[PDB]
């Protein structure tokens, strides 16, 4: 059994050349076909390549596999990006153990011009730590590509736990919005010094931070 | 034309068995050429491979959820079926049923068009709703953040304005989180002057239908 | 259970073995010829369902002789499809002590013996 990790987003521009990695965990993976689906939103994935570089008719010639025995990994590669190649890419790959999906890839054709998200970060109200309940709630806002990632700190230690995290949405000015909450107890909120929201973001990471100062 | 077609209940509760059926038309499980497998996609995440089934019975699944799925064939009826026992939130999915070729690997080709799973055994709930209050400063020709908290919802939707709709301007109101629990959450912020915190009052009107709920919350500032 | 219930069984493995020998035919390898040299142990007679311990019991070596053999062209899953053959064959013969022929042969022609088996007594089952 092993993994396939995909970036979680890739990007360029019209008419120019983007490849997506999938790299195996465990075992080599020129010991088993490769497989990429393309997937829009709310339809089923079709096959784009599939035998590491075996391409089915119909297929745009722009599509192509690969495999790098060296850094153990697989690549899809477009030329000539276009439009209709703005989809979701999961390479795929098996195991005498199992089947095994990447996590995906947002692939994006850049429209209009890189945008880093607005982030604001609300510490639990007076009104609900009263309520014996406590809930941080991280608004990001007016970011494209359309895909981010979302990380909590509790002072500098991470924390997994509680947390709930919208899948990114477009909006009227054809950007995304998310929001990411982190459920608490009062007891925790208040045994902190602060706690952070980290949104990343290609590549960048955009950071707010909320103390408990009662007041 | 080979298709494949998903059948399930669209809505089901926690710790019920999921019973699903996938349909062969313009073709037939008669060969021994294919496995016929499910996979399923949790909303807004990856694809997992749930398990498949060779035409003589026997079955293949996946190691992390071998423990709960059951998969049978009908070669009579040409459909094949799968039963995931005591399901949660997680379980929540669009289900594909698929084909890939025995021997030369595992590829899954074609898909069906899926159906969705939606585990929740939540009742009609009405929300609270909790002040989102702005910053302690006040910045120089700067904006402040101000928002409410629209908290354990259902079902949707939850329509919210601020000052009964006399505001508009920065107005930004979030597509709402799906807890665990089954309920719903939004926030909707609104980006104002900061000179104007204080003297100007701000008060979100939350409504939910389904539920009958009308709840108009008074965002103050800080009291630091 | 019901006598259409063993036919049923059976059928099952036949299928199972009747897949591992035609994905062995139909598998094009130069280094092929290592899987195919292996020598597996034979049942004197197989005459009724009693007799499957002689499959039973060469289970694990296909499995691993299998295992060996795995290609990208050739994926097979073995651990699991033994398994699958295995409770089959678990249902069929339920402690008899397997007798074993004097001459070993190859794995194509000890699949070939046991799907002639099944062939065999579903035949008369029917």
């Amino acid at each position: 059994n092993f993994m396939l990790t995909q970036p979680h987003s890739v990007s360029e521009s019209p008419g120019k050349t983007v490849t997506i990695s999938c790299t195996r965990s465990s075992g080599s993976i020129a010991s088993n076909y490769v497989q990429w689906y393309q997937q829009r939103p709310g339809s089923s994935p079709t096959t784009v390549i599939y035998e590491d570089n075996q391409r089915p008719s119909g297929v745009p010639d722009r599509f192509s596999g690969s495999i790098d025995s060296s850094s153990n990994s697989a690549s899809l590669t477009i030329s000539g990006l276009k439009t209709e190649d703005e989809a979701d890419y999961y390479c795929q790959s098996y195991d005498s153990s199992n089947v095994v999906f990447g996590g995906g890839t947002k692939l994006t054709v850049l429209g209009q011009p890189k945008a880093a998200p607005s982030v604001t970060l609300f510490p639990p109200s007076s009104e609900e730590l009263q309520a014996n309940k406590a809930t941080l709630v991280c608004l990001i806002s007016d970011f494209y590509p359309g895909a981010v990632t979302v990380a909590w700190k509790a002072d500098s230690s991470p924390v997994k736990a509680g947390v709930e995290t919208t899948t990114p949405s477009k909006q009227s000015n054809n950007k995304y919005a998310a929001s990411s909450y982190l459920s608490l107890t009062p007891e925790q909120w208040k045994s902190h010094r602060s706690y952070s929201c980290q949104v990343t973001h290609e590549g960048s990471t955009v950071e707010k931070t909320v103390a408990p100062t009662e007041c | 034309q080979l298709q494949l077609q998903e059948s399930g209940p669209g809505l089901v509760k926690p710790s019920q068995t999921l019973s699903l059926t996938c349909t062969v038309s313009g073709g037939s499980i008669s060969s021994g050429g294919y496995y016929w497998s499910w996979i399923r996609q949790h909303p807004g995440k990856g694809l997992e491979w749930i398990g498949y089934i060779y035409y003589s019975g026997s079955t293949y699944y996946n190691p992390s959820l071998k423990s709960r799925v059951t998969i049978s064939v009908d070669t009579s009826k040409n459909q094949f079926s799968l039963k995931l026992s005591s399901v949660t939130a997680a379980d929540t999915a669009v289900y594909y049923c698929a084909r890939t070729p025995t021997v030369t690997g595992d590829w899954f080709d074609p898909w069906g068009r899926g159906t969705l799973v939606t585990v929740s055994s939540a009742s009609t709930k009405g929300p609270s709703v909790f002040p989102l209050a702005p910053s302690s400063k006040s910045t120089s020709g700067g904006t402040a953040a101000l928002g409410c908290l629209v908290k354990d919802y259902f079902p949707e939707p939850v329509t919210v304005s601020w000052n009964s709709g006399a505001l508009t301007s920065g107005v930004h109101t979030f597509p709402a989180v799906l807890q665990s629990s089954g309920l719903y959450s939004l926030s909707s912020v609104v980006t104002v002057p900061s000179s104007s915190l204080g003297t100007q009052t701000y008060i979100c009107n939350v409504n939910h239908k389904p539920s009958n709920t009308k709840v108009d919350k008074k965002v103050e500032p800080k009291s630091c | 259970s019901s006598t259409k219930k063993t036919q049923l069984q059976l059928e099952h493995l036949l299928l199972d073995l009747q897949m591992i020998l035609n994905g062995i035919n139909n598998y094009k390898n130069p280094k092929l010829t290592r899987m195919l040299t292996f020598k597996f142990y034979m049942p004197k007679k197989a005459t009724e369902l009693k007799h499957l311990q002689c499959l039973e019991e060469e289970l694990k070596p296909l499995e691993e002789v299998l295992n060996l053999a795995q290609s990208k062209n050739f994926h097979l899953r073995p651990r699991d499809l033994i398994s699958n053959i295995n409770v089959i064959v678990l249902e069929l013969k339920g402690t008899f002590m397997c007798e074993y022929a004097d001459e070993t042969a190859t794995i194509v022609e000890f699949l070939n013996r046991w799907i002639t088996f099944c062939q065999s007594i579903i035949s008369t089952l029917t």
